[PDB]
């Protein structure tokens, strides 16, 4: 019929919730700046030479040079000590010039990484190559390996020179 | 009609005073206190920002915010702390990075 | 696309019942206000407050204001809608009376006309969308197209209490 159990309680909640909807709309907004304004600031900081920062290719993010250096090492860590420089553009979503501008540091600073032909190779990678290579020596031609690992002879030799033992 | 160089200049005085007292200024209230169209008040303030006579930002809704140099510094540090940060994580952060009052 | 972001933040509704369900309408209305409150709080928390709203005592009539910002200026329009009998299956029709005549994407009465994409999506989500989702996916996107366009066609003009 006309009454249903709970109807009163239900409309009491609507009396409450409707008053909340008004209170909520009368409340002041948490203030934020436009994204344009955030860019405006960063552009000044750059002018005043108070900040060095690069933008992503989609123009949605900012990244410092140091963070690039760091994310470069991260990919190396992930990829296992051999990474191609060209793939870091996509990985970091920055132009390659910004990556290329950090290579000097990566090598000199860490001292743990070297550069071969558009690719960065580190101590670890080599240490683990050597292992596999011992697994031929005690069981069985750099010529061949250079071809097996697509690595220049000059390099691999010098690197193999300081491993034996 | 258009503002005598004299009148133009009580504009800037009014404006400085509002900034000194409130830091954040709603440009429709400035326009009303000086008797200008929000339109023309905003455009005037755009020229001042271009002149370097004034330092600040107008949000997308037409409120003016002066940012202090210590703020600019904090923004720089905050970007450097984060290393990578989105413009929208910035806009979010601005509520705490910036004072909205004196 | 972008939709997903706004959608995700709004709570879904559950009760499939409209104004003439003696027993279940009030439960649908509870869900309506709750979602609405949450959308407004969300809108305030980001600095994005673009409307005001009120209902009749039964939640069958709704009326209020919205505003759009274009080139740093604010344009404010009154709005209203009646809940259909076939709600929540049938979506309510929002009217901005002040633009009647002035925009092609609108029927007589001020009844705005949405894209072809709206109806199919509303329908495949029945009964989860409600008024918050109406505001978010219907009116707002409609303003984001029509208002800029009418401004650049000189069909509308900013209004200050005033004179140059």
């Amino acid at each position: 019929n006309l009454y249903f159990q709970g109807m009163a309680d239900a409309w009491e909640e609507i009396r409450r919730l409707a008053a909340d909807f008004q209170r909520a709309q009368f409340a002041e907004a948490t203030q934020r700046l436009s994204e344009r304004n955030c860019i405006e600031i960063v552009n000044k900081l750059i002018a005043q030479k108070q900040l060095e920062v690069v933008h992503t290719l989609d123009g949605k993010e900012y990244i410092t040079p140091a963070q690039i250096s760091k994310e470069m090492r991260d990919e190396l860590h992930v990829r296992g000590g051999r990474v191609n420089i060209v793939d870091l553009q996509q990985v970091i979503n920055v132009d390659l010039i910004h990556i290329e501008n950090r290579i000097g540091d990566i090598i000199k600073s860490e001292k743990h990484v070297q550069l071969v032909l558009g690719q960065l190779i580190d101590e670890n990678y080599l240490d683990r190559l050597a292992e596999e290579v011992n697994d031929k020596l005690q069981e069985s031609t750099i010529s061949e390996l250079c071809k097996t690992y697509d690595l220049p002879g000059n390099f691999l030799t010098q690197a193999l020179t300081q491993r034996l033992g | 009609e258009t503002m005598t160089e004299e009148q133009s200049q009580s504009f800037l005085t009014e404006f400085i005073n509002y900034i000194k007292q409130s830091k954040v200024v709603l440009l429709e209230d400035l326009a009303s206190q000086v008797g200008l169209r929000t339109q023309d008040t905003i455009n005037r303030i755009q020229d001042l920002l271009a002149e370097g006579t004034i330092t600040g930002v107008i949000d997308d809704r037409g409120k003016f915010i002066y940012i202090t140099p210590e703020e600019l510094a904090a923004v720089a540090n905050f970007i450097r702390q984060r290393g990578r940060v989105s413009i929208a994580e910035l806009a979010q952060a601005s509520n705490s990075l910036i004072a909205w009052g004196r | 696309e972008a939709t997903r972001r706004v959608v995700s933040e709004i709570p879904v509704l559950k009760t499939n019942a409209g104004p003439r369900d003696r027993e279940l309408w009030v439960q649908r209305l509870k869900e309506e206000y709750q979602s609405l409150i949450r959308y407004v709080e969300n809108n305030k928390n980001a600095d994005n407050d673009w409307f005001r709203l009120e209902s009749n005592k039964e939640g069958t009539r709704w009326f209020g204001k919205c505003w759009y910002i274009h080139d740093l200026l604010k344009y404010e329009f009154d709005i209203e809608f009646d809940i259909p009998i076939t709600y929540p299956t049938t979506a309510p029709e929002i009217a901005v009376p002040e633009l009647d005549g002035k925009t092609a994407k609108m029927y007589r009465g001020g009844k705005i006309k949405l894209t072809d994409h709206f109806k199919p999506l509303w329908a495949r989500n029945v009964p989860k969308f409600g008024l918050a989702h109406l505001m978010a996916l219907g009116l707002g996107p409609w303003l984001a197209v029509e208002i800029p366009d009418l401004i650049q066609k000189g069909v509308i003009q900013h209004k200050e209490k005033c004179n140059q």
